[PDB]
This record gives C-alpha cells, sequence and structure tokens, in this order.
C-alpha cells in the first residue's frame, strides 16, 4: 500500500532541474528549467549518495520535490554529430594513400584495439 | 468602529509586499508603479501614504495580490 | 421546483478553521475533502465538521475521494459523536480566485448525483492573508434549467442580493454553469470566548510598566516629530497634500498622551499595590 | 512527499528588526519577515535564505551558493604531476612557488 501510494503520487509532469550543493540541516538546493531556485527540506525519493552538483533530476511540477534521477543531456546538435549510419567505404577503396592510411590507423585504431603494445612501452599513445 | 477601520488600513500594508518603482502620480488616490516583477500597473494609492515622499523614482511596496501601493 | 437565492450555507467555526488549515498546508498544491453536515431544510444547508482527503497525483478530481478512506473515516466519527452525512466537498485554489475549473465541475456533478443539495466550497489559502476570509460556495446550474428554464433560483426575498459576485468567477462561468450560495458563519458563545484567548493580554502584562528607557525613547522621538511638525504648522497658518497640523498633530498628541497616562497610571498602581 | 520546497533568495537592507528585503534568485524584490526564532544579527545583506512559498517569510538562512559550475571548477582531477616532472623551468618554478 505505501508503494502504490508512492506510485499514484509519481505521475509525471516532471520539472527537470539542476542540482546545487547539498546541505546537512542530506537536503538539496534545486535550480529549475524555469530559472527559479528552491530549497528542499528533504531531497525526496532519490538518495543523497546518488545525486551530485550539476545533475539532472525530475522534480514534482508543483511541490518541486525530487522524485526522479535523469541521464544527462548535452544538446540536440551534439547528438546529431553522432554517427548512426556507420558508412561503408573500405580501405581498399583508397588509392595511393597507403602510407597516410597506415599513419592514421596506427595513430587512431591501435590505441582503441589493444593498448597493450603501447603500455608495454610506457609511451603516451598519440 | 473608526479604530477598527484604521486597524484594517494598517493591516493592509503588512508583509509580504512586493517592491517596485514609483512612476508619476495620476490623481490623488492613484498612481502608476512598475513592480520589480518587471510589469507596470495602474494602482490605487493608500491614502495614509504621505505624498511628499513620492519622488519619481522612489522604491515603494505594493500589496502582493492587488499590487496596491501601500 | 427550484432553489432560492436566500439559501444560506452555515459553516461553523471549527469546520472553517480546518478548511483554512488544510488549505494553508496543501499549498502550492490544491487540497480536497468532504464536509460533514446536514440539510436542515430547502433554504439553508449546515456544515458542522470537515475532514481532509489524503493528497494524491490525480489533483482535485472525483478520483481523489478515496472510498475506503471515506468509509473508515465516517465509521470512526460515527462512534465518536458525529454521524453526519457528507453535505459536499471543499476545495482549494491557491492564489487563483474562488472560481470553478472544468475538472472542478464534474466532481461537483458527481457529488450532486448523491444529493442535489451537495454544495461545493472553494477556499483560497494564500489570498486569506488576514482577517479577510476569502471563501465561496457553489452549486451547478443544470444547463437548460438556465438556458430555457430561466432564472435558476427563485427570488422570494432580498437575502440573496446583498452580495456582489467576483469578476473572476464571472470570467470562469459564474451564473452560467454554477451559481454562488451565500456563506454564513454560525458562530456561538463558548466558541468565540475561546478564540479571544489567542491575544488575551493576561493580567500579568496588564500591570507592567514596560521599560522606562524604551518609553523615554518613544517620548523623546515623538517630541522631535512634534517640533518638526509644528514648524510646518507655523509655516501653514500663514496661508491666506497631507496637511501636517490636523492629521499628524492629532495622531501624535493622542499616541503620546495615552502612552504617558498608561505608563504613569500603571506605575502608581504598582507603587500602591506591591507593598 | 508531504514536504514542500522553499524559495531561495538573497537578502538586502533590514528595514526593522523584523521586516527585511529579500530578493529571490532571478525574481522580484519583496519585503518580508523572519519566521519567529531565527537570529537577526546574522541576517545581513548578502546571506542566502529560504522563503516559505505561501507568505514569503524568512526561514533557514543558507550558508551560500556553490553554483555547481564552480563545484566542477574545483573538483576536477589535475593529475599526479610533481615538480620533478617539469623540466628546464627551475627559475620560473621558483618564482611561482
Ligand atoms: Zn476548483
Amino acid at each position: 500500500e505505501n508503494s502504490e501510494k508512492i506510485k499514484v503520487n509519481k505521475t509525471l509532469p516532471y520539472l527537470v532541474s539542476n542540482v546545487i550543493e547539498l546541505l546537512d540541516v542530506k537536503c538539496a538546493v534545486i535550480k529549475t528549467s524555469t530559472r527559479q531556485t528552491y530549497f528542499l527540506p528533504v531531497i525526496g525519493l532519490v538518495d543523497a549518495e546518488k545525486l551530485k552538483p550539476g545533475d539532472l533530476v525530475g522534480v514534482n511540477k508543483d511541490s518541486y520535490l525530487i522524485l526522479e534521477t535523469l541521464p544527462t543531456e548535452y544538446d540536440s546538435r551534439v547528438k546529431a554529430m553522432e554517427v548512426d549510419e556507420r558508412p561503408t567505404e573500405q580501405y581498399s577503396d583508397i588509392g595511393g594513400l597507403d602510407k597516410q592510411i597506415q599513419e592514421l590507423v596506427e595513430a587512431i585504431v591501435l590505441p582503441m584495439n589493444h593498448k597493450e603494445k603501447f603500455e608495454n612501452l610506457g609511451i603516451q599513445p598519440p | 468602529e473608526f479604530l477598527h477601520a484604521q486597524e484594517e488600513v494598517k493591516r493592509i500594508q503588512s508583509i509580504p509586499l512586493v517592491i517596485g518603482q514609483f512612476l508619476e502620480a495620476v490623481d490623488q488616490n492613484t498612481a502608476i508603479v512598475g513592480s520589480t516583477t518587471g510589469s507596470n500597473y495602474y494602482v490605487r494609492i493608500l491614502s495614509t501614504i504621505d505624498r511628499e515622499l513620492l519622488k519619481p523614482n522612489a522604491s515603494v511596496a505594493l500589496h502582493k495580490h492587488s499590487n496596491a501601493l501601500v | 421546483p427550484a432553489v432560492d437565492t436566500a439559501e444560506q450555507v452555515y459553516i461553523s467555526s471549527l469546520a472553517l478553521l480546518k478548511m483554512l488549515k488544510h488549505g494553508r498546508a496543501g499549498v502550492p498544491m490544491e487540497v480536497m475533502g468532504l464536509m460533514l453536515g446536514e440539510f436542515v431544510d430547502d433554504y439553508t444547508v449546515r456544515v458542522i465538521d470537515v475532514f481532509a482527503m489524503p493528497q494524491s497525483g490525480t489533483g482535485v478530481s472525483v478520483e481523489a475521494v478515496d472510498p475506503v478512506f471515506q468509509a473508515k473515516m465516517l465509521d470512526m466519527l460515527k462512534q465518536t459523536g458525529r454521524p453526519e452525512m457528507v453535505v459536499g466537498w471543499y476545495h482549494s485554489h491557491p492564489g487563483f480566485g474562488c472560481w470553478l475549473s472544468g475538472v472542478d465541475i464534474n466532481t461537483q456533478q458527481s457529488f450532486e448525483a448523491l444529493s442535489e443539495r451537495a454544495v461545493a466550497v472553494v477556499v483560497d489559502p494564500i489570498q486569506s492573508v488576514k482577517g479577510k476570509v476569502v471563501i465561496d460556495a457553489f452549486r451547478l446550474i443544470n444547463a437548460n434549467m438556465m438556458v430555457l428554464g430561466h432564472e435558476p433560483r427563485q427570488t422570494t426575498s432580498n437575502l440573496g442580493h446583498l452580495n456582489k459576485p467576483s469578476i473572476q468567477a464571472l470570467i470562469h462561468g459564474l451564473n452560467r454553469h454554477y451559481y454562488s450560495i451565500t456563506i454564513n458563519y454560525r458562530k456561538n458563545e463558548l466558541e468565540q470566548k475561546m478564540l479571544l484567548n489567542l491575544h488575551k493580554k493576561s493580567w500579568m502584562e496588564g500591570l507592567t510598566l514596560q521599560d522606562y528607557s524604551e518609553h523615554c525613547k518613544h517620548n523623546e522621538s515623538v517630541v522631535k516629530e512634534m517640533l518638526e511638525l509644528a514648524k510646518n504648522y507655523n509655516k501653514a497658518v500663514e496661508e491666506e497634500g497631507k496637511q501636517d497640523p490636523k492629521r499628524h498633530l492629532e495622531e501624535h498628541v493622542d499616541v503620546l498622551m495615552t502612552s504617558n497616562i498608561v505608563q504613569c497610571l500603571a506605575a502608581m498602581l504598582d507603587t500602591v499595590v506591591f507593598k | 512527499l508531504q514536504s514542500v520546497g522553499q524559495i531561495v533568495g538573497e537578502v538586502l537592507k533590514q528595514l526593522t528588526e523584523e521586516k527585511f528585503i529579500v530578493k529571490a534568485t532571478n525574481g522580484p524584490r519583496y519585503v518580508v519577515g523572519c519566521r519567529r526564532q531565527l537570529d537577526k544579527s546574522k541576517l545581513k545583506p548578502g546571506t542566502r535564505v529560504a522563503l516559505d512559498m505561501t507568505t514569503l517569510t524568512i526561514m533557514r538562512y543558507l550558508p551560500r551558493e556553490v553554483d555547481p559550475l564552480v563545484y566542477n571548477m574545483s573538483h576536477e582531477d589535475p593529475g599526479n604531476v610533481s615538480y620533478s616532472e617539469i623540466g628546464g623551468l627551475s627559475e620560473q618554478i621558483r618564482e611561482l612557488r
């Protein structure tokens, strides 16, 4: 019963908001997406150890208590910069550039692949 | 009854009150004020306020709900 | 048949106090609950007690009135000295005026389904800043019963037209879907003398002399204002905007006079009484 | 869940021992009073305080804002770099130290 009372009290228009430094008298300060700051006598349904400054929390649309912890969102353009299509041009499709191809591969792919050949030497990979 | 009424008049300008800036007066019982919310309003003046204090940039306090200059 | 404009909803002091307490606790969220009372007759409805509905995520909706909570609450109050019926439901509109939302109309319709006399009561907690108690009561207008059936409340007396509706309610639909009902606070003795104890001024403070240093400060400062004032009187009599003489002289003289008389008189009584 | 958040705001001139001018962060300027029991001397111009969002009365003067931008600007890993890893700058290291 207590959990379903929480559930009915967890309807989600959330006011996503940033966390600011926590206080003792364990309790949090919130800056809303509407650029107004609140203090919470108790943080809410999330635990203090999870939260941290500059976090994204979904709070109650009216009481502004924190009741959800959110994955950080950078920007729509930044996500648009991410490659999802994964293009297909092969290395064989590149002509004459074999030395440049080798340089780029050894600089980029090898640190991703192994990291053992570099660490066995102690060098910082490029 | 007049003591009661004057007590109510005093009770009008009790905290909380929103601060704003005084614009030029319109009539003896009203003036225009721009609240620190940013918005401007045409508001009745509380008759208890001494008029000489009303410089055209003075900081004043208005009723939180009715914006009444009090 | 029809209801009349002289219909009076009698709110006792205890129910009224519980209404403001629940409203001032629930803000910024609204709060709802069921009023306990009785329909004594057609021309008035009495409420004597009220209790709070636990808050939920449904807002103030028909969903919010919990059946098992209401049944348990009614049963427990029945075996404590109040087997009243639910005459209606109160409600809180924080900040916004005493109007009725569209979601606030269907719930009152559901309450009317139980009893046609079931009134809704809306209480603004924030706007009740001071001894101004901002509260109103509503009952639905049954569509056609106004559209073609015409005036929904018989005007048999002048008791219903002695109040002015609030423009906010007219914007939100007063006299079109719901009509207001005159509010009457049926207070009585043994309930007003108790409330006079919040500021009673016990005889302990009745016979104190305050502090002579502070009273000296008041007297001296008021005297400085007297002289600064009488300067303007001397300037102003010559005349042949807050005219200082009348207003400020009468106020300052009254205050100083009464303060000094009270202080000296209390000092004399304490001198003669305390050995 | 029953609890309700309080409004943060910087404070200004203390008009009397009870009436104060708070300024809610990115908000209006009010005149408000401390609740009943809080100290009044420490309530000086420049103290972050919480406001009850029904009467705006002062309660719970907070220490000061950290502004998580600044938190990131402090709790950032600088590395394990020691003076014995910087080379050829001995005079400049002496000056900086
Ligand atoms: Zn409503």
